[PDB]
């Protein structure tokens, strides 16, 4: 049982998929992140002659790129920047799919290349106010995936009630993926890149460095010969110390 | 209280 991004596009079909057990729970899918409260590169234009000898556009050598920010819509390669991958919501082809005991998960729907961008992890971006809030509800729901991801110090994104995709990559003890903290707009942004070439049809996971504040740490089914057994490792941390400080 | 929950913490990745 698996399915292909579009299908969360259509939020009755989606439902339905979903009473039939052939999509996950519904969720509300969101182009990026929103907050709960509120709070250019040196590159030389590429020519037009050069873009169809297919060279590449604010490629390794930008310096926006370096810095892990990306270009805006003034960048001197224009229409042409590469660098653009977030806003442009150029994800990697994925699939979401129904793994044995993890719940759902992602898997790569062709060869993915070393570093490169999967998707966005987007959510409802949390102060700490907020964190502690939805930490007591999805405690008292009894919820079993969790779906917090520090930002910044004072900001966590949570993926539970409103993300994308993203929202169901699994975590691994030896991961083909990893988060990276990107620079758009001002505003900071986690995405997912693989660290290594990713084959058709295989999992896409990240080691979640969880913090973890429960009584009981949730065992660990990533199957990986030096798994650590349990999702958070050995510690247990205070919440404020999970939520950042 | 929470009998189980925790947040996901970015890291690059280092072998
Ligand atoms: C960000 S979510 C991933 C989406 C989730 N699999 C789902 O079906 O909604 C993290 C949750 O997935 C589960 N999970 C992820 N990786 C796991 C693993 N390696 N072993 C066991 N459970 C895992 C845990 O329940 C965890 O709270
Ligand atoms: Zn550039
Ligand atoms: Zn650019
Ligand atoms: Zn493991």
């Amino acid at each position: 049982p698996s399915c292909v991004m579009d299908d969360f596009r259509d939020p009755q079909r989606w439902k339905e998929c979903a009473k039939q057990g052939k999509m996950p729970c519904y969720f509300d899918l969101i182009e990026e992140n929103v907050y709960l409260t509120e709070r250019q590169c040196e590159c030389t234009p590429l020519s037009k002659d050069e873009r169809a000898q297919g060279e590449i556009a604010c490629g390794e050598d930008c310096l926006n790129r370096l810095l892990m920010i990306e270009c805006s819509s003034r960048c001197p390669n224009g229409d042409y920047c590469s660098n653009r991958r977030f806003q442009r919501k150029q994800h990697a082809d994925v699939e979401v799919i129904l793994t044995e005991k993890k719940g759902w998960g992602l898997r790569a729907a062709k060869d993915l290349p070393s570093n490169t961008f999967v998707l966005e992890y987007c959510g409802e971006v949390l102060d700490h106010k907020e964190f502690k809030a939805r930490v007591k509800e999805y405690a008292r729901n009894k919820n079993i995936h969790y779906y917090f991801m520090a930002l910044k110090n004072d900001e966590i994104i949570d993926a539970t009630q409103k993300g994308n995709c993203s929202r169901f990559m699994n975590h691994s003890c030896e991961p083909n993926c990893e988060t990276q903290k990107w620079t758009v707009n001002g505003q900071l942004r986690v995405g997912f890149f693989t660290t290594k070439l990713v084959p058709s049809g295989s999992e896409l996971t990240f080691d979640y460095q969880f913090q973890r504040y429960g009584k009981e740490a949730q065992k660990c089914f990533c199957g990986s010969a030096n798994c650590r057994g349990y999702l958070g490792g050995e510690n247990r941390v205070s919440i404020r110390a999970a939520g950042g400080k | 209280a929470p009998a189980t929950g925790g947040v996901m913490k970015p890291h690059r990745y280092r072998p």
